[PDB]
């Protein structure tokens, strides 16, 4: 996951 | 009370860049640079005059003593088999990082397998993603260095816990999947890049590819077996079915719930893994989710939401694969959402739903679909879970506001299910029955109706007297649900505080159209929410604006930064943690790129004209009313908070500090602390984590004069  | 002085931080008034046709001024572009000497010392001059107003108040040492009293419990994780032997997570209750065990059995002795907290002297080396191969005798894990997220993986035999020679570098957001027939791992790496690669650089990641380790071998040997060099967004990662026989890549470019499927019949490579794989693109555009729940020959179950924005699980038959022929195993539920399924002992499915943001864990049979068995839960989140085909158990772990873990466990051999409680934990400190939790829906401005949890100490007034601490988040499909928090009871119980945390739109709470609903052109729709959650609050006499504090993190830092500029009338008390706060250039950083499914790019004018209204760093103004000033605002980021660089934090500071901390009517103070050897917030370590929520209630209780509750 790379969202903020 | 502001026994400081803001520092003096240079305007760069030529820096002005044109947005189809609107100039947009950034005197402090400069702060962009991580590693300038001028941003150095800006980061100095502002952590000087925090720190000292933070710990200037003994309530910060009670504060941090009762946390490191009340936070030193027993933590595990679900137990989960591999091969033949069963590994499990625990810290003892105040250890940095949580350490991994082994048994050879659940009755059996067990033994430190994995220790991260030997690996750093503060604990800022964290355990970062793992995977075992398929046989549980081969150990791959990555690790973090102060919270970046990149990640080096390295490799360990299982018995005798040896560690190998492999190491894998510029691995970034990456899958790790080892082959059936244990020759090596699938992963996802960077290609090179000019200056630093640590988590203090701010370098745009694109081209990552996916490569195959053959264990034994120098990573320079590795396979390259998928890349998309004109599609630079791209990120495939790589799984493999549960009976070894096929490579199934999800291809993803941003946040949205949606992927390409390709898969790769490993029998049908002529000669094993030895370049790009023989790629069948079964799904091959961004229309939808698939995520693989297992398969039975060619016969694929995927949970999606493919004209199902709650979710639902298919079978495709890759044999008869056009969507006409899918088969619907278990369809959508109406307004409860599938957020997760697993499958265990062959054929059994275990089916986790959202209900009204609470989780509810379900066993469904893999031939039909038909439901078999509820487990009970009581009212929360299930936070953790272990059971994977081979298995003939399930763990399961469950957490509430009020209770810390209970782990769950139920052999599934047996004619008839039995799930008990396998291990619980008790908080001596808090009595969890002198408080209560409710839930309650509460009216948008558009009349939408939106949940709420409130946690508070029973009995009550609602005289608008108690401090309050409404936490949101708003977006990415992210569901806010029931946790256990040592941190938010103490404000509770030390400090008379009430909790909230609203279900705003822009998450998962209530399936895709949830999401829809807050963001891109309706992203103000999550800040209308989060208002009317605080108004609420307030007309229902929980709270009162002068005693309210806001709180979200990432994300949801520009939920409470964007709703400071915009109600500032309305809160005391903002903390933001590691905030997205320039809207307009968030997508040149880092992965920033990935965040435009919820926001949109200021590249395009239509999204230009949406960011450009809420962004906070665009729309800091003294109001107007001679009677109102900007809520007390605290910032907190990190040095290597490479997920949100944090230069948005830096220039917002600045933003603030000279438009509105400069004016007379301004006596709230604006803070930034930046720490040092951390990042985003993944793996931590626990002695950070104590420092940082004693800062954050240190803050409230200074800034709203708040006594101390023994």
């Amino acid at each position: 996951e790379f969202s903020p | 009370m502001l026994s400081f002085q803001y520092p003096d931080v240079y305007r760069d008034e030529t820096a002005i860049q044109d947005y189809h046709g609107h100039k947009v001024c950034d005197p402090y572009a400069w702060l962009e640079d991580p590693d300038s000497e001028q941003t150095k010392a800006f980061v100095e001059a502002q952590n000087k005059i925090t720190v000292p107003f933070l710990e200037q108040c003994p309530i910060r040492g009670l504060y941090k003593e009762r946390m490191t009293e009340l936070y030193d419990y027993p933590k595990y994780s679900c137990h989960f088999k591999k091969g033949k032997r069963y590994f499990y997570f625990y810290n003892t209750g105040l250890q940095n990082q949580r350490v991994l065990y082994v048994q050879d059995s659940l009755e059996g002795e067990a033994r430190v397998f994995l220790d991260p907290n030997i690996l750093s002297d503060d604990g800022t080396v964290a355990l970062r993603g793992y995977a075992f191969s398929e046989d549980g005798e081969y150990f791959a894990y990555g690790l973090s260095a102060s919270g970046s997220d990149w990640v080096t993986i390295k490799f360990m035999k299982v018995d005798g816990a040896k560690e190998l020679p492999d190491v894998l570098e510029r691995v970034k957001f990456s899958c790790m999947a080892w082959t059936h027939d244990g020759k090596g791992m699938f992963y996802n790496a960077y290609p090179q890049q000019d200056g630093k690669s640590d988590g203090t650089e701010t370098s745009t990641n694109l081209h990552q590819k996916l490569y195959y380790h053959v264990l034994g071998t120098d990573q320079s040997e590795d396979i390259l077996c998928a890349e998309f060099p004109d599609e630079p967004k791209w990120m495939g990662g790589a799984e493999l079915s549960d009976d070894g026989r096929y490579v199934l890549l999800s291809i993803r470019e941003g946040c949205d719930p949606v992927n390409r499927l390709w898969y790769c019949d490993l029998q049908q490579e002529s000669n094993g893994i030895t370049g790009i794989l023989k790629w069948v693109k079964l799904i091959d555009n961004f229309e939808g989710e698939y995520d693989y729940v297992t398969n039975e020959g060619t016969v694929f179950t995927f949970k999606t939401n493919r004209h199902s924005p709650n979710y639902r699980l298919i079978n495709i038959d890759f044999t008869d694969p056009e969507e006409s022929k899918w088969k619907v195993l278990v369809p959508e539920h109406e307004k409860d959402v599938l957020e997760w399924v697993a499958c265990v002992r062959s054929n059994f499915l275990v089916l986790c739903y959202l209900h009204d943001v609470k989780n509810t864990l379900q066993l469904h049979d893999l031939a039909t679909g038909a439901l078999l068995k509820i487990f009970p839960l009581e009212v929360g989140s299930v936070v953790g879970y272990s059971g994977q085909k081979k298995d003939t158990e399930i763990f399961y772990q469950f957490t509430s506001f009020l209770s810390p873990g209970i782990i769950y466990h139920c052999d599934l051999t047996k004619e008839e299910l039995e799930p008990r409680v396998f291990r619980e934990v008790t908080v001596k400190g808090i009595d969890a029955s002198d408080y209560q939790t409710v839930q309650i829906f509460y009216p948008s401005k558009d009349g939408t109706k939106i949940p709420m949890f409130i946690v508070h100490k029973k009995g009550i007034k609602l005289d608008g007297s108690h401090p309050a601490f409404l936490y949101g988040y708003g977006g990415f499909n992210i569901s806010i649900t029931p946790n256990y928090s040592v941190s938010r009871l103490i404000f509770v119980r030390h400090m008379g505080g009430v909790l909230a945390v609203a279900n705003i739109r822009g998450g998962g709470e209530y399936g895709e159209t949830w999401h829809k609903g807050g963001i891109l052109a309706n992203k103000q729709n999550c800040f209308d929410d989060f208002q009317c959650a605080a108004e609420y609050l307030i007309k229902e006499g929980y709270t009162s604006p002068k005693r309210l504090t806001i709180n979200g993190g990432a994300n949801g830092g520009l939920l409470v930064a964007t709703c400071a500029n915009q109600r500032p009338d309305l809160f005391g008390c903002v903390i933001a943690q590691v905030g997205v706060m320039d809207m307009l250039k968030f997508h040149k950083y880092t992965i920033g790129h990935a965040w435009t499914t919820d926001y949109g790019c200021s590249d395009s004018k239509q999204h230009f004209e949406w960011l450009i209204k809420y962004s906070p760093l665009h729309n800091v103004k003294l109001p107007e009313a001679d009677d109102i000033q900007y809520p007390s605002m605290l910032l907190l980021t990190a040095d290597h908070d490479d997920r949100v660089v944090p230069l948005h934090s830096l220039k917002f500071i600045a933003t603030l500090q000279y438009i509105v901390g400069r004016s007379r009517k301004q006596n709230n103070p604006l803070l930034i602390h930046v720490d040092t050897k951390a990042g985003h917030g993944a793996g931590k370590p626990t002695a950070k984590v104590i420092e940082e929520v004693s800062d954050m209630f240190a803050f409230i209780a200074r800034c709203l004069n708040i006594d101390w509750i023994p």
